[PDB]
């Protein structure tokens, strides 16, 4: 019984080519082996001089970059091309188990095609950075080759009437569409780049911004995978660790991040805002309409990851329901049965049944929703850096421009314009780095709810309820805290400024014996501000319970209140343990909601605050 | 209309030859010649010098068989000449094995013909001879280096200036690669159509250029990017250069070779650029380049060719031997 | 060197001579009974669920006490950390207030004067409103992760053997990102205290920027000081990013690993997909 | 401690220029100078590339004469009822021992090439001229 | 060894069949054209004149053929000449050169003298050096004569017309 390529059962009849070449189920297989093997051998020794090279290359020690036309809709075909042959690598060993022979037809063409695939993405990268689209015929042909090839068996399987209701139909059938689409990315960089035909080349140079020795922080610029791993800070990283991070080493940042660029951004938001519209005053509404023109494209870019995150995140819930569903059932003889040659084509149900696929789909998933959901961060975080950068300097652009009248410079102390950029700018730019949240956290909770009573029934419902009925209670406990804080916070800074003076003319205060006395004012200060901290710690304490203890109550009432009032099912471990990463997932937005509403309140305060100090009196009589 | 470039900005010189009474000199370096096509090229003459080579003999083993009588249809009473030989096309299967010394064995060389003896004798004297010549061709090919002068890099345009009182002529070489360039070398030439006292009219006059090395030398060690300049001495032919006359249409033409063995494969090879009249800025510097790090240089190689404005005189060479004559005078 | 410091030596410090041993140790008594409460509450729903699915008995009342268990755990392991975060934050002060002021005035002449209102208004507001806080959310959460990391080793002795192999690359996360988060977080705080005094002295004396028309130069001193700013707090959003990307495709090669262990254990060992549902939540 | 780290060499005691440079802006002259860039790399790098040279030409046509006598019907394990493509060949383990002989010229000759294949005989044409151009191509970056 | 031979490539570097002797800024020299007719280049070419004339030192040495060296009056004093239009070397007659007192009178046939031309330089293909030689007897140096310009230019490239090579 050795191993053979196409199925061994019947005798090894299936390498019979009767009725033309094409119409062997197995040997068009073959054909789809061939332009993969193709480019694993045509790249190997390309790369291999590349990477032997790289262990003594110098001028990689700080290179520049030029990304081809396309290398965004590449690196994310490319990861929806492995993952679909991830699909077909599962269901071509689901299809051999249950004829006795191996058939290794069903997946080592797949199995190739994923080596192909990521070396196709290596392959292209070593060609990006090393800006030589000259070798990008050699992927262009692997494209070209393995489209024809992969069209020809898709085709035959509708000769034979495959149907989509087979699995295997449907992924080649949606092979054909990715290998096109790279195709047609492929020309799309001859077009722009015009290097194999054309006389003149139109050459691309490195942007400017990058070719600074003086820019360190390279995520703006990088591979999709890099802006999505942060490989990059990996030599950073390492830096740290022998030499220490000083202004030396963060250097020069962005020109898209740069302090000027984002208050040019701001003011032609304002300055288009102003033109569009011939509003007179300046109001919150004004500056609330201006930073999303000037920051609103990035901002749905970090909603759009974290929508999806979100949707990704209930994929281990279903999974776990679906791994375990299958575990209960003692009858495990039962297998896919359905037939078209003698392979064994399996169907969508079947593929979704094994439990080993769901495993699988699960890590996939958890991949992209844990890596969705970081990049919601950067894009939010970077644009509330960018929203502090760009209303630092307006803030300070309006300090230049401002009378010195005694109604208006004896009101507004210089503390008072200190705080606007401490307290008033910060809690803006934490705002922008919450403002995914509130958009998609009731889209988590609701997706959450909605499905939740799919999974248990009502009872998840009643014992959810307890989450979200004790939610409103958990805002008054943060108000407390905080009212409790102020309250240390004031009495704080009464003490530290009494000890102030105390520390200030200490001689005077030691050569007279006066240090004994001087002292007692301090410790009856700290008894009326450790009162307030205690209070301050009481409500912190308090917080903690409804954070933790909710959960084991919604839990506690969910499922005895199935049993006693309900009664409905047995809770099987895939119903049951389904709804405890639920209750984890949903956990984490119901009771961290209420910081982002809180957030709000304070931004839209904020905003409120910087409107009417953006428009006081200003020094006249200058444009003239 | 247009002025000519004595020689391109990446070496490629334009002059065009003419009336060339051919003795067939191309063709007498076949192997020189050879080495000189592209590498597209070469691979049609590697490959149809051997497909030739073994259809040349496929039609000998093919007429040797059909005369000896074995391809004639029927399991024969005679002994084949050249066993399994059933058709021509046997017959070209059988002519690669021999050449290439593959030898499957299912064709041997029987020993009853003696004529099949002298063709197997002849085609592996073939099949050496010219595995020998397309062996070297191919040495001589991966040992070129004319590729490597493509990372040897020139400044876009070159400044005259000031440095230490007198007048040169500055430039800027730098070398991308890591490899060494043993035994570096500049020679720099003015080309002007230069007429002379005697009558003679010279159409381009080549005039040597001193580099102004520190030993009075031609030889520089490339390492990091340097400046090459031509001190304007009495003697230098820039001499009468006014800026005035530093237009477009001024016969006027600095032509720098770089010359030196490559140490990886040990091969010589030239870099060569011209510098025209509308290529050279007057009273310009070179912006420092070689910045220092925590123990090593650094080379920003996007400042190779700026260059930035420096006071200087507007007057010729010429006249700033005249100037601080009378000034020492004085 | 002295940016690497672990700094276990100060927990030492704040832990034996100002909390107590009392309330210390009923603070680590309630975090290990907190969590083996939970893991037995998820473990007692697995048999629960695996066994009733049709000796046995209705599990009616004992999920109920071991959750009971649970939420007033949660309320004592709450009140011990608040209220013993307090003691060493209130004694703590009067110490060095007992100190200062019995001390000599040559050290007072030599200090900064800063350094002793630093360790008096900034040392003393993190000590005394972040510690009691801090502690409790750290403990939670290495033990939630232990806690995690049993449960699976149990359902899936198989996992444990591969699990020190990821443990390893694991600790390497989790030590060359302190490394840079400390220092970070340094460059954080020490670039925006030169900003709030620049717009301060802006403002004190704004009618003589004006004057010298420095209004020019001052103003590209501002973006000067913002982009430093900035570019300190990307790079510390980056190393967030940074290592919450990388802890999570551990996380997820842990569940794949885990995942196939277990489903191959509940078809050959019979695990019956009761800890399996535990193996995987 | 920067006043006192390190004084930047010009070119250390064994030569090895210590100078780093830095925004080299490459249009692939980096790898276009392929057979000098062979030669400087260091020998253990060069046993890798001199393997995967040979095993990926290998390699590739031993898919090629798998899938030929696949296509032809002589790889069905039946009776010999026609001729068949390349003699011998009954799995891609032949296919692959195959590929060596020809390619490195050993000629077993259990494995010959067949009269009656006029694709194969052009293959074998093609792996014969793609084999000794590997071959001078790797015997001159060893000189 | 055989085909990196580059005895072939000298052929193709040509000599003009006769030099001249003329006037030139204001002194006497003798001038000789050399041309290249590939369009390779011969990489770091170097052009030694040396005067073979049975010279005998006052003491009584009598040397059958006496090689002198010549100087190429070159711009720059060494003898590199970067070769690619056909150029005009030329040797300057200044009070130290062998060929002092040359006169029209005395370049007849039976005459003892002989220049010698040497033009080295590797080859930019194969990396070999090679050699070009030639000679000049008394009667091949056509005393008061001056080369034709070769060089003009072009629409818009230089071109050497190769036909009036030697004239
Ligand atoms: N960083 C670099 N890497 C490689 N080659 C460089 C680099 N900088 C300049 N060069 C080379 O220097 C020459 C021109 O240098 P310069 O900077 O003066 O002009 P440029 O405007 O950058 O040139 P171009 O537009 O031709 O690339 C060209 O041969 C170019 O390839
Ligand atoms: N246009 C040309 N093309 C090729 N070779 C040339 C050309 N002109 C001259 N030569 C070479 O230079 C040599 C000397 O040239 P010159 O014009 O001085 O004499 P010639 O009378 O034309 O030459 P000959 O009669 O010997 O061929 C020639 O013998 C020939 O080898």
């Amino acid at each position: 019984m050795p191993l053979a390529f196409c199925g061994t059962e019947n005798h090894s009849a299936a390498y019979r080519v009767d009725q033309g070449v094409l119409n062997n189920g197995c040997f068009v297989d073959a054909l789809n082996v061939v332009p993969h093997v193709f480019l694993l051998f045509i790249t190997f020794p390309i790369l291999f001089i590349g990477w032997g090279s790289q262990s003594s290359k110098v001028h990689i020690h700080h290179s520049t970059w030029l990304h081809f036309p396309g290398h965004n809709l590449r690196w994310i075909l490319t990861f929806i091309l492995l993952f679909v042959l991830v699909c077909e690598i599962a269901e071509g060993i689901l299809s051999d188990g249950v004829t006795e022979s191996r058939h290794l037809h069903l997946y080592m063409p797949a199995g190739m095609a994923f080596m192909a695939a990521i070396t196709s993405v290596v392959y292209y990268h070593n060609i990006e950075t090393s800006n030589f689209p000259k070798l990008l015929i050699a992927l262009l042909i692997y494209w070209t080759l393995a489209f024809i090839t992969k069209t020809i068996k898709f085709v035959k399987f509708y000769d034979h009437a495959i149907g989509f209701s087979q699995l295997r139909f449907c992924l080649t059938g949606l092979l054909v569409i990715l290998y096109g689409m790279l195709l047609l990315v492929e020309v799309n960089v001859i077009r722009v780049r015009r290097y194999i035909f054309f006389k003149t080349p139109r050459e691309v140079k490195p942007p400017e911004d990058l070719q600074d020795l003086g820019v360190r922080f390279l995520q703006p610029f990088v591979n999709l995978l890099s802006k999505g791993t942060y490989w990059w800070m990996n030599a950073f990283i390492k830096t740290a660790h022998k030499k220490p991070i000083d202004l030396r080493a963060i250097a020069k940042l962005p020109i898209a991040m740069r302090a000027l660029t984002n208050y040019q951004r701001l003011c032609v938001a304002f300055d288009a805002q102003a033109r569009k519209d011939t509003q007179s005053p300046q109001g919150a509404r004004a500056i609330w309409r201006a930073l999303c023109h000037a920051f609103g494209r990035r901002l749905i870019l970090s909603s759009t990851f974290r929508i999806l995150a979100d949707l990704l995140g209930f994929a281990g819930p279903l999974c776990i329901f679906g791994i375990v569903d299958h575990l209960g059932k003692e009858n495990h003889v039962f297998q896919p049965k359905t037939q078209f040659l003698g392979v064994y084509f399996v169907s969508s149900q079947e593929f979704l049944g094994n439990a080993y696929v769901l495993a699988v789909l699960l890590f996939l998933a958890l991949l992209l929703q844990r890596t969705f959901l970081q990049a919601s961060y950067y894009v939010a975080i970077e644009t509330g850096i960018n929203l502090r950068g760009a209303i630092q300097t307006k803030i300070y652009n309006k300090i230049m421009h401002m009378s010195t009248s005694n109604l208006s410079m004896g009101e507004m102390t210089a503390g008072q314009i200190c705080n606007l950029v401490a307290i008033d700018t910060n809690q803006l730019m934490w705002f922008f780095f919450l403002c995914p949240n509130l958009w998609t956290m009731p889209v988590q909770i609701i997706v959450g709810v909605i499905l939740l009573y799919y999974i248990l029934g009502v009872s998840a419902l009643i014992g959810a309820a307890v989450i979200i009925l004790l939610a409103p209670v958990q805002y008054f406990v943060a108000t407390k805290l905080s009212q409790a804080q102020r309250t240390t916070l004031e009495h704080s800074n009464e003490r530290l400024k009494q000890t102030n003076e105390m520390l200030r003319g200490m001689k005077l205060l030691k050569l007279y014996a006066w240090e004994s006395i001087f002292c007692s004012r301090v410790e009856v200060t700290r008894r009326k501000e450790m009162t307030s901290l205690r209070a301050f710690a009481v409500y912190t304490s308090i917080s903690i319970f409804m954070n933790t203890a909710i959960p084991i109550a919604a839990v506690l009432i969910t499922f005895v209140g199935h049993v006693s009032f309900f009664k409905e099912s047995d809770l099987s471990p895939s119903v049951a343990f389904a709804s405890l990463s639920l209750f984890h997932i949903l956990v984490t937005p119901l009771f961290l909601l209420s910081s982002v509403v809180r957030s709000t309140v304070k931004a839209l305060v904020s905003v409120q605050k910087l409107s009417e100090f953006l428009s006081s009196a200003e020094i006249r009589e200058e444009q003239c | 209309e247009r002025r000519a470039r004595f020689v391109s900005k990446k070496g490629n010189c334009n002059v065009a030859h003419k009336n060339i009474r051919e003795q067939g000199r191309f063709l007498q370096d076949v192997f020189t010649t050879l080495v000189d096509l592209k590498w597209p090229h070469t691979l049609l003459i590697f490959t149809m010098s051997f497909l030739c080579s073994w259809l040349l003999f496929a039609m000998v083993w093919w007429l040797i068989a059909f005369a000896h009588g074995d391809l004639a249809p029927g399991e024969g009473t005679n002994v084949p000449c050249v066993t399994s030989i059933h058709s021509f096309s046997s017959a070209f299967l059988f002519s690669i094995e021999v050449q290439v010394t593959i030898g499957f064995g299912g064709r041997m060389v029987t020993e009853e013909c003696p004529l099949a003896i002298l063709i197997l004798i002849v085609q592996n004297i073939v099949g050496l001879m010219i595995n020998a010549i397309m062996l070297g061709c191919i040495f001589m090919k991966t040992a070129q280096a004319h590729r490597r002068a493509e990372t040897l890099i020139f400044s876009k345009h070159a400044v005259i200036t000031l440095r230490h009182g007198r007048l040169c002529f500055m430039l800027r070489v730098g070398d991308l690669r890591k490899s060494m360039i043993i035994s570096a070398t500049i020679h720099m030439q003015v080309v002007r159509k230069t007429t002379s006292p005697e009558g003679e009219v010279v159409p381009l006059h080549q005039v040597d250029i001193p580099m102004e090395n520190g030993v009075g030398g031609n030889s520089i060690f490339l390492v990091a990017p340097l400046i090459i300049y031509h001190v304007i001495d009495s003697n230098s032919p820039l001499y009468d250069l006014a800026p005035s006359d530093l237009h477009h249409h001024q016969d006027l033409e600095i032509i720098v070779i770089l010359e030196g063995v490559v140490e990886t494969t040990g091969i010589t090879t030239q870099a060569r650029t011209s510098y025209l009249a509308d290529e050279i800025l007057w009273g310009q510097r070179f912006v420092p380049i070689v910045a220092e790090e925590d123990g090593r240089y650094s080379v920003d190689y996007s400042k190779f060719g700026n260059t930035v404005k420096v006071p200087t005189p507007l007057c010729t060479a010429r006249q700033l031997d005249e100037d601080r004559s009378l000034l020492d005078a004085l | 060197l002295h940016q690497r410091a672990k700094i276990p030596w100060r927990a030492c410090t704040k832990y034996l001579s100002s909390a107590g041993i009392l309330l210390l140790s009923l603070l680590v008594f309630s975090q290990l009974l907190k969590h083996m409460v939970l893991v037995a509450i998820d473990y007692w729903l697995a048999k629960w669920t695996d066994s009733a699915l049709v000796d046995q008995s209705v599990y009616a009342m004992v999920f109920t006490l071991l959750c009971s268990l649970g939420i007033v755990l949660c309320l004592v392991t709450s009140v011990t950390v608040e209220w013993t975060g307090l003691k060493v934050a209130k004694r703590l002060h009067r110490s060095l207030l007992n100190r200062i002021i019995l001390a000599p005035m040559r050290f007072f002449e030599t200090t900064p004067l800063g350094s002793i209102l630093n360790r008096f208004s900034s040392d003393c507001n993190t000590i005394d409103q972040h510690i009691p806080s801090t502690l409790e959310c750290l403990s939670r959460s290495t033990l939630l992760c232990v806690s995690a990391l049993t449960v699976i080793s149990y359902v899936t002795p198989v996992f444990l053997v591969a699990l020190l192999p990821l443990a390893v690359v694991c600790y390497f996360i989790q030590k060359y990102f302190r490394v840079a988060s400390r220092d970070l977080q340094q460059l954080d705080d020490t670039t925006q205290l030169p900003l709030v005094s620049h717009f301060a002295e802006t403002v004190e004396g704004l009618t003589t920027i004006r004057a010298f028309r420095y209004e020019a130069r001052f103003q590209q001193k501002l973006l000067e000081y913002t982009d430093s700013n900035n570019i300190a707090s990307l790079f510390l959003t980056a190393a967030n990013r940074w290592l919450e990307v990388c802890m999570e495709y551990i996380g997820a090669c842990v569940v794949l690993i885990a995942a196939a262990t277990s489903i191959s254990n509940s078809l050959h060992r019979e695990l019956s997909a009761g800890l399996v549902g535990l193996g995987l939540t | 401690y920067r006043t006192r780290e390190r004084r930047a060499r010009f070119v250390s005691k064994k030569g090895n220029c210590n100078v780093a440079h830095k925004n080299i802006r490459e249009q692939g002259r980096f790898l276009q100078d392929v057979f000098t860039t062979l030669v400087d790399l260091k020998w253990p790098h060069t046993l890798l590339i001199f393997t995967m040279s040979f095993l990926c030409s290998w390699l590739l046509f031993a898919m090629v004469w798998w899938l030929i006598a696949f296509a032809h019907g002589d790889l069905a394990p039946g009776e010999g009822t026609n001729v068949p493509c390349v003699t011998s060949i009954h799995s891609f383990s032949s296919a692959f021992l195959f590929s060596i002989e020809v390619q490195v010229t050993i000629g077993f000759g259990g494995r010959m090439v067949t009269e009656e294949c006029p694709l194969a005989i052009l293959i074998l044409i093609v792996q014969n001229i793609v084999g000794l151009m590997i071959n001078a191509i790797m015997l001159g970056c060893i000189f």
